[PDB]
RNA sequence: UUUAUGCUCU
RNA sequence: CGCGGGGUGGAGCAGCCCGGUAGCUCGUCGGGCUCAUAACCCGAAGGUCGUCGGUUCAAAUCCGGCCCCCGCAACCA
RNA sequence: CCUACGGGCAGGCGCCGAGGGUAGGGCCCGUGACUGGGGCGAAGUCGUAACAAGGUAGCUGUACCGGAAGGUGCGGCUGGAUC
RNA sequence: CACCUCGAUGUCGGCUCGUCGCAUCCUGGGGCUGAAGAAGGUCCCAAGGGUUGGGCUGUUCGCCCAUUAAAGCGGCACGCG
RNA sequence: UGCGAAUGCCGGCAUGAGUAACGAUAAAGAGGGUGAGAAUCCCUCUCGCCGUAAGCCCAAGGGUUCCUACGCAAUGGUCGUCAGCGUAGGGUUAGGCGGGACCUAAGGUGAAGCCGAAAGGCGUAGCCGAAGGGCAGCCGGUUAAUAUUCCGGCCCUUCCCGCAGGUGCGAUGGGGGGACGCUCUAGGCUAGGGGGACCGGAGCCAUGGACGAGCCCGGCCAGAAGCGCAGGGUGGGAGGUAGGCAAAUCCGCCUCCCAACAAGCUCUGCGUGGUGGGGAAGCCCGUACGGGUGACAACCCCCCGAAGCCAGGGAGCCAAGAAAAGCCUCUAAGCACAACCUGCGGGAACCCGUACCGCAAACCGACACAGGUGGGCGGGUGCAAGAGCACUCAGGCGCGCGGGAGAACCCUCGCCAAGGAACUCUGCAAGUUGGCCCCGUAACUUCGGGAGAAGGGGUGCUCCCUGGGGUGAUGAGCCCCGGGGAGCCGCAGUGAACAGGCUCUGGCGACUGUUUACCAAAAACACAGCUCUCUGCGAACUCGUAAGAGGAGGUAUAGGGAGCGACGCUUGCCCGGUGCCGGAAGGUCAAGGGGAGGGGUGCAAGCCCCGAACCGAAGCCCCGGUGAACGGCGGCCGUAACUAUAACGGUCCUAAGGUAGCGAAAUUCCUUGUCGGGUAAGUUCCGACCUGCACGAAAAGCGUAACGACCGGAGCGCUGUCUCGGCGAGGGACCCGGUGAAAUUGAACUGGCCGUGAAGAUGCGGCCUACCCGUGGCAGGACGAAAAGACCCCGUGGAGCUUUACUGC
RNA sequence: GGCGAGCUAGCCCUGGCCAGGGUGAAGCUGGGGUGAGACCCAGUGGAGGCCCGAACCGGUGGGGGAUGCAAACCCCUCGGA
RNA sequence: CGUGGUUCGUGGAGCCAUGGGGGAAUCUGGGCGGACCACCGCCUAAGGCUAAGUACUCCGGGUGACCGAUAGCGCACCAGU
């Protein structure tokens, strides 16, 4: 669920919180499998380069495990489902027989208790990761890699998913969480089952303060500056955009497509 | 009121001091400037111990 | 597959 | 009194560049279909082209003055 | 002050108290620029929605739309004519 | 019109403080009346003094309320920063 | 090579002028002393001001300002005999305080490596980097000036060596730990404080009373082991093991078995502790201060009590809260007559800082400048509390010109008859209201609010009765919340100080918040939230020539761009033009390919030139799509049985002709539209109408409770705003002594009127008036000062900005 | 071509600060309620870009200052806390 | 093909240099005499060094129809203070 608020303040009366419920002992987190020092940066070598951010609460950064085939054939226990503040899911923290600890990205419907493992033999129920080219046509999957042996890339966010399609070659067609048909290697791992935490797109921030704590600086509009720092600044009085819509750097912003033309990984797609 | 001047020994060494001018090829001429003139100081005078 | 309408009181 | 566009059968529009003949829809009139009206069908009438002058062989048309119409302008002060 | 004085009376203070005052509520009646529909009214305007299968069967709850009656969608009723 | 002023002559209105003109708003004095009286009209003399308080608007001005003997018009760098 | 002008340059001296001013209105007076000289230096007494400071202690910064002697030319806003000033001499003492022969953070640097014309830019490890982590000293005494530094007492750290005991020892490597948020919090303590009839103490009895359980003063500090109280940390065995980049017996994981509890084992805090040390008032001396005595001082009970300690305590919550070393354990090479561990003993223990100022006369502001400057302490009484307010301790100050006088005028204050907004652009300003307890409280509403709504009553002191809590006993005392009854006094009881004026109704913005440092705080920005669009991840996008980096150690519930801007109800039609998106055709199209065909020169082989068809991308053309993409969303004429008006019609054009909802408005020109409401009167205000010059739906449309130092209108309250002023206070103005500027200044022997003049005359004409010179005052003129007009134009002057201007990158 | 973020703006690392009072969200417990619920009532609890108000951060209105104490100050008032 | 250098700014544009593509020969070889061809001549590219004559004046000296303390160097003087 989500958890909501008497108005007993303007702001509490929309505000919005996440359900911990599904949080097992967590609180301290785990350090040695993560966390490291997380380096809090906004800019570049010297100059922003991504405007509008800064602030907000201090992380320790829990170092997750997205490439499982490190450990082919050695099930785990799940101990613990943890909260993550580096990403919108939520991680799960799992015992190796090995005596190995790692986080996973928590997927929908894993229990704190039950087994887990990964590799081409690996049942397919939630919380295993397989090869694709093992996974029955038509499961959904999160967590995929994009090139064998490269790690996950795909699928990673609270509440997402990707579906096996189809086979061609050594590759499988998958559909993205963004709706786009892709081949991907046969090889890659993913690992059965959707990301969970899919309330998360239904919490309301509720006040200015709130996205302060994520790291999200106010952000202002072109509209209203002036001609010297955007196309859509001066006037005189408000005004309609004068020109075709445009970002700060002159591009138009409403249409313009962005994707590298001719981009090797073309080959390989086929939707939006 | 919060006047420009705000005196830090440290910050002054590590801005105008010998050593940061000699890092820099535009620093090095700074010294060079200096020392040509005859400047009996080519770096702000510093102390603290 | 082209039509709509018929002033007032007896 | 700045600039631009106009004024043509009863209504609303063309025709004006480039000269020489005024067209469209509606309406009006006459006849038909209907018990009857309208619709519908067949016919016909109707404009000197705001105005005075000028140009030409010839002026709605090109040129000038006057009277009306519409639009724009009247800023630094 | 009078005494028939461990008294009474006058007088004094106190409670409540008609009402007056100040402040805020409730109900009801009249009235108000303007505005909504409604009823009624011998011969006004626009159409044709319904009654015959009404010339798109009708009606219906709801929804959108339209000068107007209405139209259309969805589902419902027969209180629909026709072999 | 563009004559002094652009190495600067601060621009409306209010307030304050006035002062002057008379083409007189009131008060004084007159002639004429279509002046019975009372009350007016119109013109002449007259600048001594007086010439209200409010509502509205930044307003000047003006409309309005209540008065008044009257609620005068102007000039003074549209008097006066 | 000749100066009078350049708002010329450098310098000197003038004018204003003995004028303004002498820098917070906390405040002064006298006696004595010193001295050539004294309001200003010293001392005494009286008075006043600070006291969450204007007292005290740190960190910056400053760098002799420190202490003392001898000095007053200058510096000191006056004076100085004094000084933060001149001369000289002295003064800063550390194994434990801070920093370094420790650790790491952002960042910086940077073997490897990558990149760049050169300069140079990146960058793994490593190294540097601190107000973070780590680490051993507490109480007194002493100097003119330093002290956790010297001394005294008690107490600890590390290094080296050596004995003894013990163990597989051994690391830069593995593991543990270090180790972490915000809010609220428990128990027990400590600092701190109040009281005491108890303990110690010089003295005191005034002025009517008091020889009193009187008044006045003080009743502690530090301390090892041991011990006691409180609390933090922690399970103990065994087997298995494939993980913790070698190896571990360690850690991790699985299974057994015992504890479940601090029980124990530890580590802190507090108490006690051998001992050591401090120790008032007052009186006597001497200051320029401090010293003697009080003393053989006392040294104790009760109470209040932290935000500090036990500390890694506990609970809740979402935004999910450094690192590394010290440290412990594990083992590796190696070595195990090593080594490491424990205990004792002896020895060894370096560099830098240390004065003084430090909310300020010593730091930042040209000044002994009413400004600015981080952390700690910051006592008492009363007022509901408090760091608030008043008065006060300690301590520190009266602010470096004074003395008079009692005008206008100014500033800052106090009061005011009657009226009570009549003031004015506006109640601007000032008033009123004002703390706590109680009673009570509407529309509307998003059910929280609106609310401190509004409006009221109570408030002191005395005696009596009386209920609970804390600590103690289940008690007394001391604290802490109260409850009831009878009285007392004044004009007045939160008696002084600190403490909302209220209501009604519009506009804008939802809200808290943000902004033009120094004329704008707002209806502007931001904001949650809605939509569009781009982005499949070596993402898009941004910075960079690049390497590289941000995005992100993120992954479509994510990230970038854009507009809108809580929330409610909604957001209509046009794709013709522009943009974007799609379109394997067709048209055009550059280099290049291709060369029919022609040319120059050769005796020629040839060399060398042009050059048609044709094949050649993107782009444009062309065909479609697209509105929360740029954007746009009509005109004339007629018509109903009173008139009017026009549901209706005709016609012209368009890509389509503005829907809902609003509407003289933050928009309405005519305009103070018309009508209604408020007022005696209303250019504004509120409600309507619609003829909308020129509203209208995410440059959103129409609403909306709550909120606002926003802007408008009204009323109650109350007033010096006003009728309309008056009196009074203090700081100035004035006079006297001391010090003593400024802009400005062609030179001046500088009057009025009416004329004249480059058109506004002290300076010309005529007349008028007028003895010479000041002081206090007002501001009409010297087209007064100031700034080589900010407006305007001019210059083939400049700069910021825009675009379907040109040309480039 | 160099010098500047010891002022100011933003961000990164590590610390510190916010008297006192008021309002009383969730959750919890108990009770009622039901077939079981929702839910209602108490008490507990102690949430919030919540309220009043010092420090602290501000700079709303007015007055003063205008060769100033001050090249942005002082007083009163006011905003956040 | 793209550019630079030369007086040569695409010009009839050679020559020398060279970022890109293609890519030889060794005396009967190659370059040049201003597109190109012939003829006639000049010279031997893709390795390197080389005194002197030349430029300057921190420094020492000698001279001046050069200055003489507002001049002359910024500094005649403990001034790059
Ligand atoms: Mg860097
Ligand atoms: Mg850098
Ligand atoms: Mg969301
Ligand atoms: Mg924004
Ligand atoms: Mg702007
Ligand atoms: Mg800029
Ligand atoms: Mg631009
Ligand atoms: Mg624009
Ligand atoms: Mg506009
Ligand atoms: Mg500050
Ligand atoms: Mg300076
Ligand atoms: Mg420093
Ligand atoms: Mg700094
Ligand atoms: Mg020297
Ligand atoms: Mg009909
Ligand atoms: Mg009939
Ligand atoms: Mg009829
Ligand atoms: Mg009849
Ligand atoms: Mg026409
Ligand atoms: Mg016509
Ligand atoms: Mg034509
Ligand atoms: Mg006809
Ligand atoms: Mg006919
Ligand atoms: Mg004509
Ligand atoms: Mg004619
Ligand atoms: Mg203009
Ligand atoms: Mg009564
Ligand atoms: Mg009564
Ligand atoms: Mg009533
Ligand atoms: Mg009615
Ligand atoms: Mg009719
Ligand atoms: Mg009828
Ligand atoms: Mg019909
Ligand atoms: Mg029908
Ligand atoms: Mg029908
Ligand atoms: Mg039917
Ligand atoms: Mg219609
Ligand atoms: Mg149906
Ligand atoms: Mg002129
Ligand atoms: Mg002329
Ligand atoms: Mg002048
Ligand atoms: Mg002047
Ligand atoms: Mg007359
Ligand atoms: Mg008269
Ligand atoms: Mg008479
Ligand atoms: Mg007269
Ligand atoms: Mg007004
Ligand atoms: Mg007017
Ligand atoms: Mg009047
Ligand atoms: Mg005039
Ligand atoms: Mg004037
Ligand atoms: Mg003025
Ligand atoms: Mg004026
Ligand atoms: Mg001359
Ligand atoms: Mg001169
Ligand atoms: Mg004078
Ligand atoms: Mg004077
Ligand atoms: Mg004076
Ligand atoms: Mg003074
Ligand atoms: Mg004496
Ligand atoms: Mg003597
Ligand atoms: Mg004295
Ligand atoms: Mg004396
Ligand atoms: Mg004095
Ligand atoms: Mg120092
Ligand atoms: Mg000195
Ligand atoms: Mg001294
Ligand atoms: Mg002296
Ligand atoms: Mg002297
Ligand atoms: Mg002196
Ligand atoms: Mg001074
Ligand atoms: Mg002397
Ligand atoms: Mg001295
Ligand atoms: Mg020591
Ligand atoms: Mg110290
Ligand atoms: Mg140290
Ligand atoms: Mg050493
Ligand atoms: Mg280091
Ligand atoms: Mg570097
Ligand atoms: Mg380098
Ligand atoms: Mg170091
Ligand atoms: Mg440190
Ligand atoms: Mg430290
Ligand atoms: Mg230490
Ligand atoms: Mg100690
Ligand atoms: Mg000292
Ligand atoms: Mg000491
Ligand atoms: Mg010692
Ligand atoms: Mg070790
Ligand atoms: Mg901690
Ligand atoms: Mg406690
Ligand atoms: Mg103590
Ligand atoms: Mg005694
Ligand atoms: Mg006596
Ligand atoms: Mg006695
Ligand atoms: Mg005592
Ligand atoms: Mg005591
Ligand atoms: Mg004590
Ligand atoms: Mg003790
Ligand atoms: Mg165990
Ligand atoms: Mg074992
Ligand atoms: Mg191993
Ligand atoms: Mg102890
Ligand atoms: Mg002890
Ligand atoms: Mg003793
Ligand atoms: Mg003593
Ligand atoms: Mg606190
Ligand atoms: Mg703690
Ligand atoms: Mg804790
Ligand atoms: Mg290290
Ligand atoms: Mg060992
Ligand atoms: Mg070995
Ligand atoms: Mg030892
Ligand atoms: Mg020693
Ligand atoms: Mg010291
Ligand atoms: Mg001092
Ligand atoms: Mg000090
Ligand atoms: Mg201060
Ligand atoms: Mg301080
Ligand atoms: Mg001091
Ligand atoms: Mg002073
Ligand atoms: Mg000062
Ligand atoms: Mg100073
Ligand atoms: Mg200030
Ligand atoms: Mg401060
Ligand atoms: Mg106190
Ligand atoms: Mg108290
Ligand atoms: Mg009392
Ligand atoms: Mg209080
Ligand atoms: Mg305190
Ligand atoms: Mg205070
Ligand atoms: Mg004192
Ligand atoms: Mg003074
Ligand atoms: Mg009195
Ligand atoms: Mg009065
Ligand atoms: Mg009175
Ligand atoms: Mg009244
Ligand atoms: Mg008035
Ligand atoms: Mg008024
Ligand atoms: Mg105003
Ligand atoms: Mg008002
Ligand atoms: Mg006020
Ligand atoms: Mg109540
Ligand atoms: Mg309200
Ligand atoms: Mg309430
Ligand atoms: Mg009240
Ligand atoms: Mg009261
Ligand atoms: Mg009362
Ligand atoms: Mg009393
Ligand atoms: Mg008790
Ligand atoms: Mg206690
Ligand atoms: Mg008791
Ligand atoms: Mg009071
Ligand atoms: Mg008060
Ligand atoms: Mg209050
Ligand atoms: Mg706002
Ligand atoms: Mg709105
Ligand atoms: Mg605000
Ligand atoms: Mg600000
Ligand atoms: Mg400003
Ligand atoms: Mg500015
Ligand atoms: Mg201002
Ligand atoms: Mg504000
Ligand atoms: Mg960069
Ligand atoms: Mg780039
Ligand atoms: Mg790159
Ligand atoms: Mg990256
Ligand atoms: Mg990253
Ligand atoms: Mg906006
Ligand atoms: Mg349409
Ligand atoms: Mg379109
Ligand atoms: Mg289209
Ligand atoms: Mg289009
Ligand atoms: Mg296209
Ligand atoms: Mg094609
Ligand atoms: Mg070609
Ligand atoms: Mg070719
Ligand atoms: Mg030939
Ligand atoms: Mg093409
Ligand atoms: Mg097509
Ligand atoms: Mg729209
Ligand atoms: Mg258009
Ligand atoms: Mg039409
Ligand atoms: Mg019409
Ligand atoms: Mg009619
Ligand atoms: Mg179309
Ligand atoms: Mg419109
Ligand atoms: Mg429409
Ligand atoms: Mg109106
Ligand atoms: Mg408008
Ligand atoms: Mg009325
Ligand atoms: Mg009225
Ligand atoms: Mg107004
Ligand atoms: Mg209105
Ligand atoms: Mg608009
Ligand atoms: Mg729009
Ligand atoms: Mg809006
Ligand atoms: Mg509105
Ligand atoms: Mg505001
Ligand atoms: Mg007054
Ligand atoms: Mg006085
Ligand atoms: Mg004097
Ligand atoms: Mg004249
Ligand atoms: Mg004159
Ligand atoms: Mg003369
Ligand atoms: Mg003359
Ligand atoms: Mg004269
Ligand atoms: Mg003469
Ligand atoms: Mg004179
Ligand atoms: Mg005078
Ligand atoms: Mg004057
Ligand atoms: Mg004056
Ligand atoms: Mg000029
Ligand atoms: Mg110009
Ligand atoms: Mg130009
Ligand atoms: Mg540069
Ligand atoms: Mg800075
Ligand atoms: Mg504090
Ligand atoms: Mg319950
Ligand atoms: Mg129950
Ligand atoms: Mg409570
Ligand atoms: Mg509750
Ligand atoms: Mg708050
Ligand atoms: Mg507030
Ligand atoms: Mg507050
Ligand atoms: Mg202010
Ligand atoms: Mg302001
Ligand atoms: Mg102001
Ligand atoms: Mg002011
Ligand atoms: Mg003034
Ligand atoms: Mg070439
Ligand atoms: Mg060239
Ligand atoms: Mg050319
Ligand atoms: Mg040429
Ligand atoms: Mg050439
Ligand atoms: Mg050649
Ligand atoms: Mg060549
Ligand atoms: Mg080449
Ligand atoms: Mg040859
Ligand atoms: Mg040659
Ligand atoms: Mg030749
Ligand atoms: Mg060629
Ligand atoms: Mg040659
Ligand atoms: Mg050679
Ligand atoms: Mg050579
Ligand atoms: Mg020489
Ligand atoms: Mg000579
Ligand atoms: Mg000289
Ligand atoms: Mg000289
Ligand atoms: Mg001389
Ligand atoms: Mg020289
Ligand atoms: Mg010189
Ligand atoms: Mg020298």
């Amino acid at each position: 669920a989500v958890k909501k608020f008497k108005p007993y303040t303007p702001s509490r009366r929309f505000m919005t919180v996440a359900d911990f419920s599904e949080i097992t002992k967590t609180e301290p987190e785990k350090s040695l499998v993560k966390p490291l020092k997380k380096t809090g940066g906004r800019n570049n070598q010297g100059r922003i380069t991504v405007r509008f951010r800064g602030g907000g609460h201090k992380r320790l950064y829990r170092i997750i495990d997205f490439k499982r085939w490190d450990k082919v054939g050695i099930p785990a226990k799940v101990a613990a489902i943890e909260y993550d503040p580096n990403r919108s899911a939520r991680i799960a923290l799992l015992h190796y027989v090995d005596g190995e600890k790692r986080y996973i990205i928590a997927p929908d419907g894993l229990q704190v208790g039950q087994q887990v493992v990964a590799g081409p033999d690996a049942p397919i129920q939630v919380g295993n990761a397989l090869p694709l080219r093992f996974i029955p046509v038509g499961t959904v999957v999160h967590a995929v890699e994009l090139e064998p042996k490269k790690g996950a890339k795909l699928a990673r966010a609270a509440g997402t998913s990707a579906q096996i399609q189809g086979r061609e070659g050594d590759y499988v067609i998958l559909r993205l969480p963004s709706g786009e048909l892709r081949k991907v290697h046969g090889e890659c791992y993913a690992t059965v089952g959707a990301v969970g935490n899919a309330d998360h797109k239904n919490i309301v921030l509720g006040k200015a303060g709130r996205s302060r704590w994520l790291g999200r600086r106010p952000h202002v509009r072109g509209a209203a500056m002036n001609p010297v720092d955007h196309p859509h600044g001066g006037g005189e009085g408000r005004a309609p955009r004068g020109r075709p819509p445009a970002s700060p750097w002159g591009w138009q912003t409403k249409g313009l497509k962005t994707r590298k033309r001719r981009k090797p990984s073309s080959r390989f797609i086929i939707a939006r | 009121m919060k006047r420009t001047w705000q005196p830090n020994r440290r910050k002054r060494a590590k801005t105008h001091g010998f050593r940061a001018r000699m890092r820099t090829p535009g620093g090095r001429k700074v010294l060079k400037r200096r020392r040509q003139k005859g400047r009996w100081r080519l770096t702000p005078a510093v102390r603290k111990r």
